[PDB]
RNA sequence: UAUUUAAUUUUUAUAAUUAAUAAGAAAGAAGAAUAUAAUUUA
RNA sequence: AAAAUAAAGUAUGAAUUAAUAUCAAAAUUUUAAUAAAAAUUAAAAAAUUA
């Protein structure tokens, strides 16, 4: 159900194991336990295995099989070649999000006759603003996002001092996003919100009309790349003017947001192809929009 | 090609210069210093107020990797000024929040300016080059005092006001999120013990 | 104030101290001219069947520290055309 | 359908004045525009005046924004902007015949002179348009993709 | 209710502040009373949330007689205490106004409060006054002597005329002050004051008159003075 | 003790005072209308003592104004 | 066309021409008060000038459209100066058939 | 009164004291010394009643019960310990939150399973508790005179701890008596 | 009761209860096989 | 909650981006494909 | 109340930020550079120039 | 009114290493108040 | 549940009540009848409002 298959930790050995079980010498990987160099420490009722027939033929069997039938073994191959760092792992990878403004509020249509209720949010300018590693431990990794390019004097001074150091232009707001190591983008970049897919799912935490909320499933609508806007079809409780903070909903219920199947993120960042201009470009074909709910 | 509106004109002084944008601007507009740090130095006396004191250590503190030695030194020799070898190393304080029963004291933009300082010399003394510290002993002595002059392992004494009645901002968290930005920063961790393991080499050998 | 706040509130800043002591190892492995990333193997066995007799997998994943430094360094190459001009599927 | 009565400007000239003193300069401005395209009279059609706003907060790239005279792409390494130039807008459009070519012609020859005229504020239209009637700024619009 | 005068009093932004009252027809009584005398003496000091609420409302009679049309007219003699000041106000203001679209009265907070109760107090005006025909050349920075006489007057400013119709209705009112059942009316009030009492409030016998005859005699003389 | 008189304050960040920097005055006042009063070219948020003109601040989009000394009258 | 800042753009004309047959009783010498923006004053010191027509507005030569909007006083005056500057000539068109 | 109503807080941002860098007139750090104890193959309630006598400075023939004036010991390899028979499973730990569902029942196992330390932790806090209780100074600055650590690597070879030689004399195995 | 960094996988932390909350033992509790029995032998 | 990022707000910078214009924009992407 | 309460209760309140706030609290002010009077920015006289420019 | 809970202590650039089930210069209107951070304004 | 009215406020200034220590939070058992009594374990900051 909303259980995994439990597994002891006193089950996993060589006749639990699926694959054939190896025995790590440290140089070298076989499949008999180690044999210790000082004999005299060897145990009574002990055996010391330099070869056995059994497990040994049984792996030369796999071997051989999974070379003549690669097709029908290509999963196998995990067993024996895993993926490296970065290149986007499905299950081990998280980006971050951007910080948007809850604008305004739309109808749309879709295919079939039906009314839809549309709150538009605008993400005007997203940075990177700040990398945070908490002592170097494993998965405190942030990416802090500012917002808003911002006039000089608008900040209590000691803000101002913060985006100072930082080098990034001076923002309205800023939000963190918890993230792992192979999501990091450097310190600076401009964000689009391309960031999304308009088929995916994104959790949103705003300020409600007076505490914090947070909307998990919410799918996206539609994208205009131009006016960088993005829609929802929701009704927020919440100011117009509002900052949310935007992020994807990393599982639903068993099922990963990115998959094969469904699709895949731009993994650390959208980044826009360098002949296109904006400038150029009107506001209805900058459109991006969903599939068929 | 060629300008898209007309540009007002300016004299010599009013000029934005003394800065670059990184290599590439549509993607990552990131604002790297190219100052000189005599004139750094410069603004840090001369404009002896807050701000610019800030300005001043987050410009020299972006520039850190790109100067030589004897450059470090001056800036070191210069920053080190308003510390008192009895006094409480990096405290500056602004503001007292008698919210709560006992008062608590804030600090000002100033501490944070003068740690990230700190940080970036740690990036550049030991991750990025690691052989400077050794090849001249100079600025060896010279981070260690200064590192001394401000007292960084004691950071408790940066949030005290009062002698009698010391802070504990920087080794007390809750889980309920107090101190979150002012618990444990790792300070001169990697820059100490990284300058002990300088002096750690016992063996005979060498 | 109870008994495990209190012990968390002494011990937390001894936990940073122990990793911190476990960090200088590295620090006397780069001061001595070596400079490399502590290396984790591999581990072969991930892949079990328990006595219910299922499928049941381990995920196990390395960072690489001279990956990230790269990372935060320099933009990603260009994202591509399969990815944002057609949607994601429901 | 074709595109009706949208001109496309040549250029859009700016003042830091407001817009009650330059509607009496109107009539004299068009006589040294004309000779600054070196067109004969008649040529060059001035739009209505446009004031732009009073910003305290200063939202820049705004339809109605004060424009400023310092610009990205003419300064790419300044922190900031250089303070505003031009309160008010008025734009120049030439005769309807000219094609796209001719009119971005007659704006980079506008600018070209208009710029010398500000940097020799450090009898000929330039620094006429620039000194007794003024104009500090001067910019070539951006074609809309909108059609 | 976008329409320039009739007033929603609310706390949200769309509204202008509901000030304390009774009822909202007490209210509106109040608003009344408050615009008609702005539009016959032109600065009202008034305290409390009712100052922006009556600046608005200035605003918005300047706007009326600015649209200078019969149903303007009739509209804002519905609202007025004051028929006279309905014409005041179509005559004067026109003229006033003509260069100027937005803000037309000026608020401001004053540094002292009433010591009855905390609340603070405002100064609301008409804004340029120069055009005004017969406000021009008046100073309210204290107040007149005997408040049935016609304000100060800036002394570069002296020899100014003013509308005769106005000045009529003025005197007029002015004319029963000089009467002595306003001066027993006077006393008596000291003394109903007195027992209701109200501290500070001397008694009947001490209280000698507001208006004379060699007082007056010199009012009038220095009234001409400025005419 | 010394006496115990605040010195001034006036040049200092105040969260009430900051409030009126962009708020919309024009009904305030007649004939003297000043383009932002309240707001000082480059300083924090109104106040003298938190200038921060002519530093490393990047704003891109918006302008600054150079640096000269304040004189000792404006400050206290 | 109503609430546009600034500039008038293209893509603005566009739902100009489009609202055009959303109407489909006009004349090029239809009354101003059909027109985006016109209010009753705009529309009142426009009449003192002599113009009750859409063919009249779109004959201004916009130096009479900017002392309209400033010594004058109605503000988004060149809004219905350039609706008209726009619309007039499908009207034409859709006069002769 | 003497002591204020105004109270350091757990909430409040200045935050509670570490006693061992505190300054009190009844708080001496001149006269310590440093230990090592070797929990391996030892009785976790032992262990830490050994520890807690040296900790409180109880060892001490100058010991005054007002005074505190402790040695420091590091208690190293605490997962080694041992606890007797049947006692890892049946040994319960409880405590009760105020608030509606106030009680937690857990087996030593299980604190074991979170941390192994904080069982140390638990005994000491217990063996110190006992003649410390009714001031909560005395309670307290005690307890972080014991370094715990849960195998053999420990920062403080600096201080040279020495190796402290103990031999429980009690024959049998520890027995848990709560009423 | 996860806060912090959250894998995507769908379920890593249910079985301990949904709380990524301790984590930094190096020594656990453990049947013949487990842990740090990997130095007695069977 | 009273942090800085839930209680500021981006109203004074809507002048940026022209709502009115792209509401319309939908408007003609509604009539052109027939809704 | 069920109870008299003692000095110590009596002097509680006075440590909360209500108290100090509303009752002992110091005003900031400066000299009016037209009316030589004492004054609290934001608030002004009922003067000619003190209601048009207001200082 | 004592306890007990719930809220608040008036922008905290940022939030979660654990408990239980979080806090930078200050008070008028938070609005110069008729939802534009000035609609041109004397 | 919309509408009207009433709650920070300046000033005035009562009444019930009052054995108390700067207070008395949580749980478990016992004690001659709730037991704010004992004993044990424990973990209650200040201010303001409902
Ligand atoms: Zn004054």
């Amino acid at each position: 159900r909303c259980y995994p298959s439990l597994m002891r930790e006193k089950d996993r050995d060589m006749y639990h194991c699926y694959y054939p079980y190896l025995f790590d010498h440290g140089d070298k990987m076989s499949l008999y336990p180690k044999i210790p160099e000082n004999p005299r420490e060897w145990q009574p009722e002990q055996l010391q295995t330099t070869y056995d027939a059994i497990r040994e033929d049984k792996y030369d069997a796999f071997i051989r099989l999974r070379e003549k039938f690669p097709e029908l073994y290509q999963d196998t191959r995990a067993w024996d070649n895993p993926p490296p760092f970065g290149e986007f792992n499905m299950f081990y990878s998280v980006r971050f999000g951007m910080v948007g403004v809850k604008a305004f509020t739309c109808k749309d249509y879709d295919e079939l006759g039906n009314q839809f209720d549309c709150t538009a949010f605008w993400f005007p300018d997203n940075q990177v603003v700040k990398h945070s590693t908490r002592n170097g431990e494993v998965g405190t990794d942030k990416v802090y996002v500012g917002a808003m390019n911002v006039p000089v004097e608008f900040h209590k001074p000691h803000v101002a001092a913060f985006y100072k150091a930082a080098g990034v232009p001076v923002k309205h707001v800023c939000a963190g996003f918890p993230i792992t190591p192979d999501a990091y983008a450097p310190v600076g970049t401009k964000l689009d919100v391309r960031h999304f897919k308009p088929g995916q799912e994104v959790t949103i935490t705003f300020q409600n009309t007076a505490a914090a909320e947070t909307y998990q499933g919410v799918p996206v609508w539609r994208i205009d790349y131009k006016n960088s806007l993005i829609y929802l079809p929701t009704l927020l409780d919440a100011d117009v003017g509002t900052y949310v903070r935007f992020s994807d909903t990393i599982n639903t219920k068993g099922l990963t947001l990115w998959n094969e199947h469904r699709g895949l993120p731009a993994f650390p960042t959208f980044i826009p192809p360098e002949d296109e201009d904006l400038s150029k470009l009107a506001t209805d074909e900058c459109q991006l929009k969903s599939p068929p709910l | 090609r060629f300008p898209s509106q007309t540009m007002s004109p300016c004299s010599h002084e009013e000029e934005m210069r003394g800065y670059v944008v990184s290599r590439d601007y549509p993607l990552i507009d990131r604002l790297h210093c190219t100052r000189s740090i005599e004139e750094l130095v410069a603004q840090f006396e001369d404009r002896p107020q807050i701000e610019s004191r800030v300005a001043a250590l987050a410009d020299m503190a972006s520039t850190v990797s790109f100067r030589s030695d004897e450059e470090l030194l001056r800036m070191f020799t210069a920053i080190s000024a308003p510390f008192s070898v009895d006094g409480r190393g990096l405290n500056f304080l602004t503001v007292k929040v008698s919210k709560f029963g006992r008062p608590y004291y804030v600090p000002n933009s100033l501490l944070p300016a003068y740690v990230n300082l700190v940080d970036a010399t740690t990036i550049a003394l030991v991750r990025e080059q690691p052989w400077r510290l050794s090849a001249s002993p100079a600025l060896f002595i010279q981070v260690l005092q200064f590192m001394a002059l401000i007292k960084v392992f004691e950071p408790n004494k940066w949030f005290t006001f009062s002698d009698h009645a010391p802070s504990n901002r920087a080794d007390y968290r809750h889980a309920i999120g107090v101190n979150h930005s002012t618990a444990f920063w790792g300070t001169g961790e990697e820059l100490y013990d990284f300058m002990v393991e300088l002096l750690r080499v016992e063996d005979d050998g060498r | 104030d109870s008994f495990k706040e209190h012990y968390h509130r002494v011990h937390l800043p001894r936990r940073l101290a122990l990793q911190r002591y476990a960090r200088q190892q590295s620090l006397r492995n780069a001061a001595k001219g070596n400079v490399k990333a502590e290396e984790v193997p591999y581990k072969y066995n991930r892949w079990w069947v328990n006595e219910e007799h299922e499928f049941v997998h381990q995920y196990a994943f390395v960072e690489d520290p001279e990956v990230t430094k790269a990372k935060r360094e320099t933009l990603p190459p260009v994202t591509r055309e399969n990815i944002w001009k057609e949607p994601q599927q429901t | 359908s074709p595109l009706f009565g949208a001109r496309v400007p040549c250029c859009v000239v700016g003042t830091l004045r407001t817009a009650k003193e330059i509607i009496v300069l109107k009539r004299d401005i068009q006589s040294l525009l004309c000779e600054l395209m070196e067109l004969p009279q008649g040529s060059v059609t001035l739009g209505p005046l446009q004031q732009l706003r009073e910003m305290m907060l200063y939202r820049h790239g705004t339809p109605l924004s004060p424009r400023l005279g310092d610009e990205r792409q003419l300064n790419m390494d300044a922190y900031a902007r250089r303070p505003i130039a031009a309160r008010t807008m008025m734009d120049v459009f030439l005769a309807e015949d000219m094609s796209l070519d001719e009119i971005v012609n007659f704006g980079r020859l506008s600018l070209g002179k208009l710029q010398i005229a500000l940097n020799n504020l450090r009898v000929e239209p330039a620094q006429l348009l620039v000194d007794r009637m003024g104009i500090s700024y001067c910019e070539i619009p951006s074609l809309d993709e909108s059609d | 209710t976008t329409e320039p005068l009739m007033a929603d009093y609310g706390w949200t932004r769309g509204k202008l502040p509901k000030f304390r009252a009774r009822s909202p027809f007490h209210r509106q009584q109040i608003a009344r009373r408050m615009v008609t005398e702005m539009i016959r003496k032109d600065y009202c000091i008034v305290g409390g949330a009712r100052a922006p609420a009556l600046r608005i409302l200035a605003d918005h009679v300047v706007e009326l007689a600015k649209a200078g049309d019969t149903d303007s007219r009739q509209q804002l003699a519905y609202f007025l205490h004051d028929p006279l000041m309905v014409d005041k106000a179509f005559d004067e203001y026109p003229r006033r106004f003509k260069d100027m679209n937005a803000k037309y009265a000026m608020m401001t907070r004053l540094k002292s409060r009433r010591r009855t109760d905390a609340v603070a107090m405002y100064f609301v005006e008409y804004k340029n006054r120069d055009m005004s025909d017969n406000h021009k050349g008046e100073d309210y920075s204290a107040g007149p002597e005997r408040f049935f006489l016609p304000p100060r007057i800036v002394e570069t400013e002296k020899g100014i005329q003013r509308p005769p119709h106005m000045q009529m209705a003025f005197d007029r009112w002015a004319s029963k002050f000089k009467t002595e059942e306003f001066h027993h009316w006077w006393r008596l009030r000291h003394a109903k004051l007195r027992y209701w009492g109200v501290r500070n409030v001397p008694h009947p016998s001490d209280v000698d008159p507001l208006w004379t005859e060699k007082e007056e005699e010199e009012w009038h003389n220095e009234m001409l003075a400025n005419t | 003790t010394p006496v115990r008189d605040r010195k001034c304050t006036l040049q200092y960040y105040n969260p009430i005072r900051a409030r009126f920097v962009y708020r919309r005055d024009k009904p305030l006042f007649d004939k003297y209308h000043v383009t932002a009063r309240n707001l000082a070219p480059g300083f924090s948020r109104g106040a003298l003592k938190h200038d921060w003109r002519a530093l490393g601040v990047y704003t891109p989009d918006h302008p600054q104004v150079p640096y000269h000394p304040l004189q000792t009258w404006m400050l206290g | 066309g109503i609430a546009t800042g600034g500039r008038v753009t293209n893509e603005d004309r566009r739902w100009w021409l489009v609202h055009l047959e959303c109407a489909p009783d006009i004349t090029p010498g239809t009354f101003i008060a059909w027109l985006d923006c016109c209010g009753t004053h705009t529309c009142k010191k426009l009449i003192e000038r002599n113009i009750w027509t859409i063919e009249q507005v779109a004959a201004l030569d916009s130096d009479q459209v900017d002392e309209l909007k400033y010594r004058e006083g109605c503000l988004k005056m060149d809004v219905v100066w350039e609706h008209a500057r726009t619309i007039i000539t499908p009207l034409r068109q859709r006069e002769v058939t | 009164p003497f002591k204020s109503v105004l109270r350091r807080h757990k909430h409040h941002p200045e935050g509670l004291p570490l006693y061992n860098d505190m300054s009190k007139q009844w708080l001496c750090r001149e006269g310590e010394r440093w230990w090592l104890l070797d929990a391996r193959g030892e009785q976790l309630p032992r262990v830490a009643a050994v520890a807690a006598q040296y900790i409180t400075g109880q060892h001490r023939p100058d010991f005054t019960p007002g005074m505190i004036t402790g040695d420091h010991v590091v208690i190293v390899n605490i997962k080694d310990v041992v606890m007797v028979g049947d006692q890892w499973i049946r040994v319960p730990i409880t405590w009760q939150t105020a608030y509606p569902g106030g009680k937690y029942r857990i087996r030593l196992t299980d604190m074991y399973e979170r941390d192994p330390c904080m069982l140390m932790w638990w005994f000491l806090k217990d063996e110190v508790n006992r003649h410390f209780v009714r001031k909560l100074k005395t309670r307290i600055a005690p307890l972080e005179k014991a370094w715990l650590y849960e195998d053999s690597i420990h920062p403080h070879a600096d201080k040279n701890p020495r190796p402290l030689c103990w031999t429980d004399p009690e024959v049998k195995g520890w027995k848990y008596r709560d009423p | 009761n996860l806060k912090g960094l959250v894998y995507p996988l769908p379920y890593y932390a249910m079985w301990r209860g949904n709380h990524n909350k301790y984590t930094y033992n190096k020594s656990t509790v453990c049947l013949w096989g487990e842990g740090d029995t990997r130095s007695m032998y069977h | 909650t009273n942090r800085h990022f839930f209680v500021a707000r981006a109203n004074a910078f809507f002048s940026r981006l022209p709502i009115a214009r792209v509401q319309r924009s939908l408007a003609m992407e509604a009539v052109r494909e027939g809704r | 109340p069920k109870r008299k309460k003692n000095p110590m209760q009596l002097r509680r309140k006075v440590y909360g930020l209500h108290f100090k706030e509303k009752y002992l609290k110091m005003e900031e002010w400066y000299y009016c550079p037209l009316c030589a009077e004492p004054k609290k920015p934001g608030e002004w006289c009922r003067r000619e120039d003190c209601r048009q420019i207001k200082p």
